[PDB]
């Protein structure tokens, strides 16, 4: 059986969290924090 | 099956950034 | 903001650094400004959203099993669905459980595989990013196609 | 005087060689305790029985169930088998596919199992669908008001091949 | 019926407020 | 007197104080670097609400479905907590997932804390298995042909299929020993599994602390 | 609609909270 | 029709494996849509909205072989406990939006599982249901929970008589192999339109004949084409029977952590002043 | 410009004191959760079961036991009860010394308890043994063709006190 | 290459090595300081056992007797595993006993080591209860009557014991409830909570070393 | 035999000497004399004896629980039998279960109380040593006391 | 005896609390011993020892009240498969023990239910049983592992027939509350003693009577004394019945271990002269 | 019910355990080792 | 039924041998 | 059920004093 | 009497195969 809300809420928070991530790796990789490497 | 997908989709990742832009709010109004 | 900049003078430390540890010993105090104040903050959150989830939309109690009736819809929790639907893709059963198995083992193999350079941000890391946005693109693809008839796998219901 | 690392290695080779011998034959009994026990062999098994686990009358059988009519029974081991005036051979209703039940249609002549539509005809060999082999087949003898299904090990009748089952 | 809708959006809010407080506790992220 | 200085005496709590007090956050760290730790809350929640189900669930083909109406209907909260253990079930593999997300995406897997991504691959697989196990114990349609249609899988493999099938629903079918070797599988093996790797990943992670900054 | 009032509001009502007990303790020498 | 449904399998429209008996006799596929409420209170009425949809300007067969617009019809199958809404407690709009539909039960003490149609499907594509939901407060065998609803809609005539017989609205095969030498017409018994076809079969009006003058068909071929253009779908939803009380605990549960949150941070802030102040972190 | 230990002692009381709201609200439900669920009341509990826990039928219960018989039925809760032309009270058969099911013994005209030996008169009250109390009653109305027992609540008309079980 | 190094620079094996061969025996540790590492030995093999007889035996009025006589006419080398456990479980409690002969009789208990014995005691009243939850579980005569002529006791406290009883046994009198508790108790409970409080004993042992000479 | 003397010119040693400690400090070698040699023999010899006692002395199966049939026999295991005896023997149940109460909770005190001295041998402890004694006689008297008839329990089937 | 507890209670000796059934009618309680093998293997012949001791200078009450020596009777219960050994499987030596002894099932299907006596009580205080283990080798209800033995032992005259009557053998309480007047004698229908009390009763020959000339009883008093010097007493037992190829496969293990236990022990010694000559420890 | 071979282990381990215990006791009192105290 | 001796016979051996090996290898307790 | 039990503590009691006995006896043909 | 027997000469037989293991592997230069 598929649950609608629950592959939704799935989905959403693997798309949001990729994004998120992606954004603090380039927020880094503009401004690089001290050892960063 | 396709509306309370998308629905609860874009909600879970709309949400988001209104707790971040509420926890930046906060930040601002304190003065950090 | 309480901060601690990194004692560069302690070879100790320098030593950690050099083997890509003793990022532990500088920033913010961990305790009590993280553990003590923070963290239940994540931990109330979390359990908050479960029992609301729980309270709004509580669990389903289905029909007694029937092992002389199979039912028309078969379908394992979603996490399971793109494995589920490589199963029922193959049409050799053997390679199908080589490719089941093939996920935990090869993601294994991926810090050995990765190994190769120490980079840590994916826009220094081009090949293994577009590696893993592949994976994760066909990853989908599988877990929406096994919600699908078997003749719309290799397509989604699109073109 | 005193002994060097050969012999030291060659003791350690017998002592634990003899503690390795100790913990396999306390090994032996815990993998076989995990080994599910045998269910029974009467000529490589018997019996059939119904929903409720009873066994079937087969004068009853055949005064609630015309002729080629189809009906689900728990045949070997515990598998839904298909009893078909009675029929000298019973046919496996687990697709070969994946395994779900399928159902009879006398108004197409063949088996059509709704998960991924694979087809089995009167006889129950596979004619469509993702379904790579023919549904089993077992003796269907019947005696003393019960019927007896064992394991088929004769020539499958419908491809002439040795059965995939064995 | 209302009831039922100011249940989920209890759900919406503690989920969005949850954010907030670790985003504010945790100077920003 | 003094209690404290009493207990303190004996167990060392300073040195405790000062090794948990030496520790820091670096700058790099943020919020999706919680999800680890979210994930622990949600089995810790699995491992509460399961305890707690276990003194009314009854693993026999008989009882078992009936049980399960029983906790959702006469016991005293008993729907609240299997619902949150559904529920808890769901995020603990979807937060684990993100976590996964957040350690590649940040190449925290990579020397010297490769033993820490076996580890938690490891801890995938053994989840996986929890979901698995867990989703056919109420004996209903779902879960009875959730093992049904996946019991007859090992069978592919060559030399080994048919044992491992038999081993794992305790039989060559489905039926009341496969729901026992489930249940034991679910509510005693998996545990004590998950709490020795478990164990193992904070163990490393704690040893060799975060990773670098990006 | 009502999911919405009730949401921006509330939300409106707790970052009031937050901000009154923020300026609040501040004022009552706390914080 | 659905009680056709009734008369053949009384007991249940419902088969263990969860297919809808009106599949027995309408062959075809067409998609069924539902609308029930995520969660509705306990004794409040509702509406459930069942989809049947098609296209008008495409005509269907009629029994004489004349072309017809096709009805449409449903069975929902509700949880225990809820039934068709008592016309006194039913909403003057919701009372507009239902129209000419006469609900019935499947059977006596089967008020949960409402049979509708046939109703004339340019006017009722969708099919709206007043429903009372249930009271645990008053009667020990309602419980609050999440339940299944099963839906079956259906449109056009169906291939398949309660007595066996075939109807006109299906598509006809052959009977042996050879050469076609019967395409003529006539009758006997009453009126409309008859063909024989042999290589001894009759076909009635209504499926147009893709056989011309001589074909030298085989066993199994298509005499005519497939003249349905309705079609059967079923499909699962699911309804919350909500309890008031649970559902404002966990309003004043929510409340309490994010008052708790807020007073975490705030401490945070205080500590923070003071390791300002201070020197020991 | 800094707080003191007391503003910071006071931000504690009132943060954890919420939080240890939140914990006491997440508490409730699962301590009320381990606490059994009410059997169902009826009037204080009916009906009475035999030993294969079918509903004891009084026609057929007279046709087998004779007068003075006296019967073991699951009464009250599942607990033993002693049924004795049909006896308008019920003897429990739990003893009042550690709760051994006790004997009925109608040579000597009381029940005895072959654990420590604790006697009770035909009535059932202790008149030996190491028993401090009398065995419980339960007023057993007949109706509808079934036994129906519930809590005596009544004066003991042994003793004359007040139920020991109330 | 070489693995051990690989695994050496990451697990830090040396520093436990050492650790390990910095520790000695003084010459008053005789042979009944074996006795409380025998116990241990035992409960090792109680959770082994145990663990095995969870896939065969069934905690239900209904089937446990008949699953018990299952395990030992039928299962292989069943017979072995249970008559060990039985066996095992009475020598735990035995050794157990003796170990706190040896404990007391070299006065090990005084300072600063009270909480090692505190963590004993709390360990002799875990063990004895898996003692009386495991001794019923065949749902025998014995283990039966085990429990009803002992499921009544705690009524004797004033206010709460009523209370207390009707959690033991699930209700207001011994049943299948009873039988799903001391079941949940016997298999989940008490091997965790044991765990926990071994844990405790064993890490304040080797922090502060075997107690001095005689 | 292998022996190694407490360097006594080590003030950490001194300092875990003073509090009682430091005692895994001195004499034969930990390992592999005694963990990895040792203990293996401990470990098999326990293991073969429980084994041989289940072998030769296999776990009886009795007859199934019967609510309206109180066996004429009803005794705990034998590690009960003390605390049973008290059970059965004292008229007021509450005292009983006291009694039954004081067991764990006056050993949980033992530590407290004879920590009034560091003596640790029994002959340095004469009063301990006595109470023991006494406590352990006692205890075998319940314990015995408890397979017999309730009448004979403060004789033991002696006087 | 024990054909009258097979006659009263046909389906078996032994109640659902353990208790034999002949307690229902001989009511004193005296002490029975039991000797069966710790364990046996299957398909073999031993002895089961059933002792019923007594004084035997120390002679009961007859029927007609006079002495007599009594007699002894036994019933032993044994696991299924257990039975009588065929004599043709029994030592001449064991054929010595046993005696004239009528060994006899409580019925068909329980071969492994004997009951024995009555017997002279002077040559038979214990009772020899010629057993024979069944063999689960050819018997899918026969299985190795131990079961229980129940056993019950009986001296003199019983208290009660089965229908119901008292015997003289018993203590003779009273009617009523008054003044004895009725110390005779003298009969009627057979011959024997019989004595007339009132204050109507009447008590037989055997019982001694501690009442004399005029007493002021009351109703309960004891009349006469207890003549019964017999006595009924049960016990439980235990048998392994046992495979030898466990106790073998046992024997080679222990074997195992020793020798192990052996090598690591002189493994040791070479440690020990290594860190003799070394200095590493 | 009593058994009298695990009774018989119990009591016999029980007894030569505590005269093995105050054995040893005995001979650190006769001969004190190093550190005895 | 010997072989019954010597099984009840090997349950004593190995005990006392198990004491007697802590003995030789411990040197003497 | 004196016999058997009385046999057995004598036996878990002596043979202790066997196996110290042998111990004691293999490690004099030793030489420590 | 079997009993004591078997167990007297096995124990006297493994005490047989320890000394002869130490003299054995000693004058086999190992230990
Ligand atoms: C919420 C905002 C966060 C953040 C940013 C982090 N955590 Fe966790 N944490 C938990 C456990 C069991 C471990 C491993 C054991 C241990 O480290 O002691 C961790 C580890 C970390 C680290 C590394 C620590 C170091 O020494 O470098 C970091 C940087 C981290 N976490 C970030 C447990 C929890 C937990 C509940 C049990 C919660 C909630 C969080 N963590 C949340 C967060
Ligand atoms: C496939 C990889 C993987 C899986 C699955 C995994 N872990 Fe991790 N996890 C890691 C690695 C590698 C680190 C350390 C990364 C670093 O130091 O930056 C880590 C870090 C953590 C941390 C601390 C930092 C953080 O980001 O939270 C926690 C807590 C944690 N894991 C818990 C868990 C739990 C609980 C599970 C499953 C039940 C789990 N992990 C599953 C690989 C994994
Ligand atoms: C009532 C007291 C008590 C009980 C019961 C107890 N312990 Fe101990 N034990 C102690 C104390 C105190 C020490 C440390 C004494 C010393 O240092 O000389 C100890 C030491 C030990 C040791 C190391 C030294 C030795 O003598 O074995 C082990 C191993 C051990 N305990 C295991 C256990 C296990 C396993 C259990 C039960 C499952 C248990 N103990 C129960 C008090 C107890
Ligand atoms: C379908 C409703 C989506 C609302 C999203 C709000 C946040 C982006
Ligand atoms: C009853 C036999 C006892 C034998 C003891 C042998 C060791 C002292
Ligand atoms: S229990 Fe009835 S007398 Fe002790």
């Amino acid at each position: 059986m598929v649950e609608p809300l629950l592959s939704g809420i799935v989905l959403g928070l693997i798309v949001v969290t990729l994004a998120g991530l992606f954004y603090a790796a380039y927020k880094q990789y503009k401004r690089p924090n001290e050892l960063g490497g | 099956m396709s509306g309370e997908l998308l629905n609860a989709a874009l909600l879970s990742f709309g949400l988001i950034f209104v707790g971040w832009a509420l926890g930046a709010l906060l930040l601002k109004i304190q003065g950090a | 903001a309480t901060h601690k900049k990194p004692d560069l003078s302690d070879p100790t430390l320098r030593a950690k650094l050099a083997k890509g540890m003793g990022h532990n010993y500088y920033g913010e105090p961990a305790w009590p400004n993280d553990l003590l104040y923070v963290f239940p903050i994540v931990i109330m959150g979390s359990f908050a959203c479960i029992v609301a989830l729980a309270v709004l939309d509580p669990a389903m109690t289905g029909e007694p099993a029937n092992p002389f009736a199979t039912p028309l819809e078969i379908l394992p929790e979603w996490y399971l669905y793109p494995v589920f639907q490589i199963l029922r893709s193959l049409p050799n059963k053997l390679l199908g459980v080589l490719a089941m198995a093939s996920v935990p083992l090869g993601l294994i193999l991926v810090p050995f595989i990765e190994n190769v350079n120490k980079f840590q941000n994916p826009f220094r890391r081009p090949v293994a990013t577009t590696v893993f946005l592949f994976g994760t693109l066909v990853t989908l693809w599988l877990g929406i196609g096994a919600a699908l008839p078997l003749d719309k796998s290799l397509t989604l219901g699109l073109f | 005087d005193v002994p060097d690392m050969g012999r030291r290695q060659f003791m350690n080779l017998l002592t634990f060689g003899t503690v390795t011998g100790v913990a396999l034959g306390a090994l032996y009994p815990v993998v076989n305790y995990f080994i599910p026990p045998a269910a029974g062999g009467a000529g490589g098994g018997t019996t059939a029985k119904d929903e409720l686990g009873n066994d079937v009358s087969v004068s009853k059988f055949l005064e609630s169930h015309n002729v080629g009519d189809r009906t689900l029974v728990q045949g070997l081991k515990g598998d839904p088998t298909y009893i078909v005036a009675i029929t000298d051979y019973g046919i496996n209703a687990v697709c070969t596919h994946l395994g779900c039940v399928v159902p009879w249609n006398a108004a197409e002549n063949k088996f059509k199992c709704p998960c991924h539509g694979s087809q089995y005809d009167a006889t129950g060999k596979v004619v469509r669908g993702p379904a790579p082999k023919s549904l089993a087949l077992s003796h269907a003898k019947t005696e003393n008001d019960k019927i007896v299904l064992t394991s088929w090990t004769e020539t499958d009748f419908r491809t002439g091949e040795e059965p995939w089952w064995s | 019926m209302a009831i039922l809708t100011l249940g989920w959006v209890s759900l919406l809010v503690v989920f969005t407020w949850s954010i907030a407080m670790v985003v504010w506790g945790r100077n920003g992220l | 007197a003094n209690v404290y200085d009493w207990f303190e005496e004996r167990l060392e709590i300073q040195a405790i104080a000062e090794d948990v007090t030496s520790k820091y956050v670096p700058p790099h760290v943020n919020i999706f670097y919680c999800l680890g730790g979210i994930t622990l809350v949600c089995f810790l929640i699995q491992f509460a609400t399961g305890f707690a189900m276990t003194f009314y669930y009854k693993p026999t083909v008989a009882e078992a479905y009936s049980s399960v109406q029983y906790i959702m209907n006469e016991v005293n909260f008993g729907w609240l907590i299997r619902s949150i253990h559904r529920w808890s079930a769901s995020m603990m593999v979807l937060m684990m997932i993100l976590h996964v997300f957040r350690v590649y995406l940040t190449g925290g897997f990579k020397k010297p804390r490769e033993l820490t991504w076996v580890s938690g691959v490891i801890l995938a697989v053994i989840t996986v298995s929890f979901g698995v196990t867990g989703y056919s114990l109420p004996w209903d349609q779902v879960g009875y042909w959730a093992v049904k249609i996946v019991s007859g899988v090992p069978e592919a493999i060559p030399v080994v299929g048919v044992l491992i099938s038999d081993l794992l629903r305790g039989g060559s079918s489905v039926g009341q020993a496969t729901l026992t070797r489930y249940y034991s599988a679910h509510t005693f093996v998996l545990p004590w599994l998950i709490a020795v790797f478990m164990l193992f990943h904070f163990l490393m992670i704690r040893k060799q602390g975060i990773s670098g900054p990006l | 609609m009502l999911a919405i009032v009730a949401y921006i509001g509330f939300l409106a009502l707790f970052t009031g909270i937050a901000a009154g007990l923020l300026f609040g303790l501040r004022s009552a020498k706390i914080l | 029709y659905p009680f056709w449904a009734q008369q053949t399998y009384p007991e249940t429209p419902r088969e263990p494996t969860g297919r809808i008996v009106c599949a027995n006799c309408h062959l075809a596929a067409k998609p069924t849509e539902v609308e029930v409420p995520q969660s509705v209170l306990p004794d409040t009425v509702f509406k459930a909205v069942v989809k049947i949809p098609y296209d008008t300007s495409v005509q269907q067969v009629g029994a004489d072989g004349s072309k017809v617009g096709l009805n449409v019809g449903a069975v929902l199958m509700l949880p225990e406990g809820f039934k068709i809404a008592p016309e006194d407690r039913i909403p003057e709009e919701l009372k507009e939006e239902i129209g000419d539909v006469y609900f019935q039960p499947y059977g006596e003490d089967k008020d949960n599982i409402v049979i509708v149609g046939p109703l004339p499907g340019e006017q009722y594509q969708e099919i709206v249901f007043p429903v009372l939901s249930p009271n645990p407060a008053n009667d020990k065998n309602i419980h609050f929970g999440k339940y299944s609803v099963h839906v079956g809609g259906n449109r056009g005539r169906g291939q398949v008589y309660p007595t066996g017989e075939k109807s006109n609205n299906n598509l006809y095969s052959a009977a042996a192999t050879g050469t076609i030498s019967k395409i003529a017409k006539q009758e006997g018994e009453d009126g409309s339109v008859k063909y024989l076809v042999d290589i001894s079969d009759t076909i009635p009006a209504g499926p147009e004949l893709i056989v011309s003058e001589g074909q030298a068909v085989t066993a199994g071929d298509a005499l005519t084409n497939n003249p349905n253009v309705g079609g059967f779908g079923q499909l699962d939803a699911e309804i919350v029977l909500q309890d008031a009380n649970r559902v404002g605990w966990l309003i004043a549960f929510v409340a309490l952590v994010m008052l708790a949150q807020v007073m975490l941070v705030l401490k945070k802030k205080q500590v923070e002043k003071v390791q300002a102040a201070e020197m020991n972190f």
